[PDB]
RNA sequence: GAAAUUGUUGAAAGGGAAGGGCAUUUGAUCAGACA
RNA sequence: CGUGGAGGUCAGUGACGAAGCCUAGACCGUAAGGUCGGGUCGAACGGCCUCUAGUGCAGAUCUUGGUGGUAGUAGCAAAUAUUCAAAUGAGAACUUUGAAGACUGAAGUGGGGAAAGGUUCCACGUCAACAGCAGUUGGACGUGGGUUAGUCGAUCCUAAGA
RNA sequence: GUGAACAGCCUCUAGUUGAUAGAAUAAUGUAGAUAAGGGAAGUCGGCAAAAUAGAUCCGUAACUUCGGGAUAAGGAUUGGC
């Protein structure tokens, strides 16, 4: 393994990845961020809808000259899309992560997606023909996807330092009399 | 619930195809009907009898009749379980004239 | 260098920006100057553009080659059921400009207005104005003090009226709310009038009368995204020109090295707010009246609704304003008709028309018949019929 | 399934263009087994492959 | 297994570029020296 | 001041971790640079005196390689046209079959050859790449099979010419 | 088949139905059309576009190397039974 930076409890987490996937790296970036942090079950129901064109994926970085859509008011964005091939690869991983948590014995109900990172796989050169007998690259830009699921947990309690208070002769003198005087 | 009914409707293709590019009229007709079917049966699954297909294309791409008298039949889905338990079947009814019929219910047996 | 030949520009810069209006209900930016000697009444009205027809009437213009001759003239018709009074709003003068300080509302409120305060009426619990209505309960205390406050301060009073859209062929269901200034005498008498008319109803014939010059305020029909040639009336470019010709050739000199605000560019066309003045009222129609379309000289009983009905609108069953000529806005659109802001002496205004005949022939084709009566008369008996 | 070869073969055996061999959908399993001309042959004669009639170009209106 | 260049996490700043100099507030971080 | 290599020397450092790389951690130098900690790593390496040079880069429309913004953007719009159902299959707008609607209209989108290609032919299997969507399909991929002559061509003859 | 016709247009036999796809139909385009009254005033210039057209019959100037110019120009007619 050796995923990217996580902070989660591996004892309470499960994980999955797919490398060298041939999907748009930009598109699936946007859909991975769309789900990052989510309740795992809300995420599944959500990508599902996306495929119905019922809600959309908000495009937030890779997005200039994308179209506008009311389906992104949900998220405060005007540009949003419905990148099918991304969703379907990404739910593939999510379903795999699910399994592994079943297998580990984690509670399927506390499962949120706690790490979801895509970056860029090696490219795929293919070429095309331009005017006056020229060639040009015509490339696939594929993706590694990796995600982690965790059982949610409440609270955190307290516990920290103690603040080592230091205060001079005339600074501890005032306090002495702040009670020798009063309460 | 579900409901399993058959009715026999008449659909005005003419105002639905009004405007549509000649090479697209018969194909809109197909799609249009499908939509007409869902609007009455609530059902996203809509199958067209290959005879209803013939009926539609009876006069080339751009020569769809102005009114068709179809028979929409809402049935339950079987096998591999699709999203919804119900679907529709559409059939051409053998009428002399699709002009002037009201929408009726076929009694079930 | 210099134009070579001189020609005026293309289009008026007092109508920029040529963008879509903030609303379908164009705004009254101006009410008539108040003469507080006269009785209290409205100074505008709400209606819907129904459509147009033809009129015939003797012209009375001494001096004109058509003095005492008939003319045929075009007219619009706006469907004009009574507006209904539901609130008064009192404005005060500040060195920052006019500001509203209270709005007093009527106790009951028609659903048609309650409609307006919503975007999803059906789902909603329809709580609009339900606590407010309770202000009446107790004796009156709350609403008196407000009414009272208006009376004490307030440099102008406007009335909140709304339309009776259900009395109208439209499908729209959701009525139209609007403020109308009150120019009858005395701030106090004004609010008294306003209060007296809560939930009660006001008629057109108490704001407009025959031959009156009135203004029309409305949102111009829409055309969406437009080329430079039709949007600005720019010259068509020659047929030989590469990459197209409904354009402007020079979008500007090299300096200012900026395209300037004053040149024609493609973009939205129509859906602009307009304020047309000087439309003379040729008829104030009453809804509870047959013979609407009849005249002194016609006689033959008939309403102004054309055979088969106003194309794209419906029927007209309520009172109407028949205005000479045409009007910003299109059929089915809310229109505000405003009182004039000056007393025109003109001659052209002042002339007291009286129609001779009102076209009532169908507008869905080349109409041939005024009435079914006329059509049976001329046609004879048919394979349907008796 | 894939009755591509059996179609062509059907055309050849009957001596008629592929635009006129008819392979009935209901006996698709049986047909796909037919790998030879000898097997297409008895498929033809027991009605599984039939020869589909000519399209008429009548001289009547000419005459 | 560097760099350009990228994903994620954390921290921060951003009214028509950004980066830089002298100086100090504030946050973070740290050496030395006491004895 | 710094680099690769050479003579001398410190009986120098090191698998109990050499070298290298990373680090808005520490320290020395006005500076070139030097030193250390921590992480990473895995087999060699350094101080001083001297010797030696293919010895120090930001530029040269520099060389080779790698990478960006542009941008999920230009675009994927010529050649009239597609449709219903079944079957198959993890998956079917695109495969197979049936139905229907059309086209080429014999100056063919038919049936064959010459040059040129060289196995593309045919069967079976089959989808990682490839067919600028797809793919269960293919002129792709894997594995095989297939080209029968006294009479058809060559071979003989002569032409311009060699 | 129509026609002078190996033209164009429709068909039989055979062969295809290959050409990313879906939804809309803004501006500006590319390609295809029409436009009242006027009729080249447009423009370097009638560029583009429009007009004419097959056949049968009638009719046909200057000039000429006597061969032409000539479908000169200008007219009428044309289905079905
Ligand atoms: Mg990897
Ligand atoms: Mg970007
Ligand atoms: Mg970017
Ligand atoms: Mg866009
Ligand atoms: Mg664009
Ligand atoms: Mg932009
Ligand atoms: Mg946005
Ligand atoms: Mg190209
Ligand atoms: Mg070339
Ligand atoms: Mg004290
Ligand atoms: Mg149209
Ligand atoms: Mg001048
Ligand atoms: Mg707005
Ligand atoms: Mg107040
Ligand atoms: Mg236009
Ligand atoms: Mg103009
Ligand atoms: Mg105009
Ligand atoms: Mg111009
Ligand atoms: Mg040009
Ligand atoms: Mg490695
Ligand atoms: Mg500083
Ligand atoms: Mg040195
Ligand atoms: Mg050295
Ligand atoms: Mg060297
Ligand atoms: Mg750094
Ligand atoms: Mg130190
Ligand atoms: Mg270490
Ligand atoms: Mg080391
Ligand atoms: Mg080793
Ligand atoms: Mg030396
Ligand atoms: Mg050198
Ligand atoms: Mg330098
Ligand atoms: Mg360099
Ligand atoms: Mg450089
Ligand atoms: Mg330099
Ligand atoms: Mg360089
Ligand atoms: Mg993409
Ligand atoms: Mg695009
Ligand atoms: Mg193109
Ligand atoms: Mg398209
Ligand atoms: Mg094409
Ligand atoms: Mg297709
Ligand atoms: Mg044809
Ligand atoms: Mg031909
Ligand atoms: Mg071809
Ligand atoms: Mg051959
Ligand atoms: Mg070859
Ligand atoms: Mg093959
Ligand atoms: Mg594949
Ligand atoms: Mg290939
Ligand atoms: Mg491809
Ligand atoms: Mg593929
Ligand atoms: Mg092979
Ligand atoms: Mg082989
Ligand atoms: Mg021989
Ligand atoms: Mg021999
Ligand atoms: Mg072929
Ligand atoms: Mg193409
Ligand atoms: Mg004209
Ligand atoms: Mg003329
Ligand atoms: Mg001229
Ligand atoms: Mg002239
Ligand atoms: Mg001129
Ligand atoms: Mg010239
Ligand atoms: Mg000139
Ligand atoms: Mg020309
Ligand atoms: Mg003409
Ligand atoms: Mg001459
Ligand atoms: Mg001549
Ligand atoms: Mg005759």
């Amino acid at each position: 393994a050796r995923y990217g930076a996580t902070s989660t409890n591996p004892a309470k987490s499960a994980s999955a990845r797919g490398s060298y996937l041939r999907v748009s790296f930009k598109n699936t970036r946007e859909t991975a961020q769309a789900i990052n942090g989510w309740e795992l079950t809300k995420a599944q129901k959500y990508l599902e809808q996306v495929l119905d064109h019922q809600r959309a994926i908000p495009f937030r970085r890779f997005n200039s000259s994308i179209g506008r859509t009311a389906q992104g008011k949900e998220f405060g964005v005007t540009k949003a899309r419905w990148p099918a091939k991304s969703v379907k690869f990404v739910q593939g991983l999510l379903q795999n992560a699910a399994a592994n948590a079943e297998a580990k014995g984690l509670d399927a109900t506390k499962l949120y997606v706690s790490h979801i990172q895509v970056n860029q796989a090696p490219k795929q050169r293919r070429r095309t023909y331009r005017a006056h007998g020229r060639i040009n690259k015509y490339e696939s830009s594929p993706s590694h996807i990796e995600l982690v699921v965790t059982e949610k947990e409440e609270a955190v309690a307290k516990a920290a330092e103690k603040k080592v208070v230091r205060l001079t002769s005339r600074q501890r003198g005032r306090i002495a009399a702040q009670k020798r005087i009063a309460a | 619930l579900k409901d399993v009914v058959t009715r026999e409707y008449t659909i005005n293709l003419h105002k639905r195809l009004h405007g549509v590019s000649f090479k697209k009229r018969a194909p809109r007709a197909v799609k249009e009907i499908k939509k007409f079917a869902k609007l009455h049966m609530g059902t996203d699954d809509v199958r067209l009898a290959p005879e209803l297909n013939q009926a539609i294309w009876k006069r080339g791409v751009k020569g769809v009749e102005y009114r068709l008298r179809l028979r929409i039949s809402r049935k339950r889905n079987e096998e591999e379980d699709a999203k919804n338990p119900l679907f529709s079947y559409v059939e051409p009814v053998l009428v002399a004239s699709a002009k002037g019929l009201q929408t009726v219910v076929v009694e079930e047996d | 260098s210099h134009r070579k030949y001189e020609a005026p520009r293309h289009g008026h810069l007092g109508f920029l920006p040529r963008k879509r209006a903030a609303s379908i209900r164009a705004r009254v930016k101006a009410f008539p100057k108040d003469d507080r000697s006269k009785p209290v009444a409205l100074t505008s009205f709400l209606g819907y553009k129904a459509g147009m027809t033809t009129i015939v009437r003797d012209l009375d213009r001494p001096g004109s080659k058509f003095h005492k001759r008939e003319v045929v003239e075009a007219v619009t018709v706006v469907d004009t059921p009574p507006v209904v009074v539901v609130g008064v709003v009192g404005y005060v003068e500040t060195p920052r400009g006019l500001r509203s300080l209270t709005t007093v509302w009527a106790e009951h409120l028609s659903d048609e207005v309650k409609r307006r305060f919503y975007k999803n009426w059906y789902k909603s619990k329809k709580k609009a104005f339900t606590k407010y209505s309770a202000k009446y309960a107790q004796d009156g205390a709350g609403i008196e003090r407000e009414l009272a406050r208006i009376k004490k301060y307030a440099s102008v009073v406007r009335v909140l009226v709304h339309t009776q859209i259900r009395k109208t062929p439209l499908a729209q269901k959701k009525a139209h709310l609007a403020e109308i200034q009150l120019n009858g005498g005395s701030i106090s008498e004004k609010v008294d009038w306003a209060r007296e008319h809560f939930e009660k109803t006001v008629a057109v014939d108490s704001v407009f009368e025959q031959n009156e010059m009135i203004d029309a305020i409305a949102v111009t029909k829409g055309h969406g995204f437009e080329g430079v040639t039709h949007r600005w009336g720019t010259k068509k470019l020659p047929r030989k020109t590469h990459r197209g010709l409904r354009k402007v050739a020079c979008i500007g000199a090299w300096h200012p090295a900026h395209v300037m605000w004053s040149v024609a560019r493609a973009g939205q066309r129509g859906y602009h707010s307009r304020t047309s003045i000087n439309h003379k009222i040729y008829r104030v129609g009453k809804g509870d009246d047959e013979a609407n379309g009849a005249t002194s000289f016609d006689r033959t009983k008939k309403t102004i609704t054309p055979m088969g009905g106003f194309v794209h609108y419906g029927e007209i069953k309520n009172d109407f304003i028949m205005v000479k000529g045409c009007i910003p806005g299109n059929r089915k659109r809310i229109v505000t008709l405003r009182k004039s802001l000056y007393t025109n002496t003109s001659r052209k205004a002042l002339e007291e028309v009286s129609l001779k005949w009102i076209d009532t022939a169908s507008k869905f084709g080349k109409g041939r018949f005024q009435t079914p009566a006329e059509k049976h008369a001329f046609m004879g008996t048919l394979k349907k019929d008796l | 399934a894939n009755l591509r070869t059996q179609k062509r073969l059907a055309a050849s055996v009957v001596g008629v263009g592929k635009r006129k061999v008819w392979l009935d959908p209901n006996e698709t399993s049986e047909i796909a087994q037919a790998n030879s001309r000898n097997a297409i042959r008895k498929l033809v004669k027991n009605g599984t492959i039939v020869k589909k009639a000519v399209t008429v170009h009548s001289k009547s209106r000419t005459r």
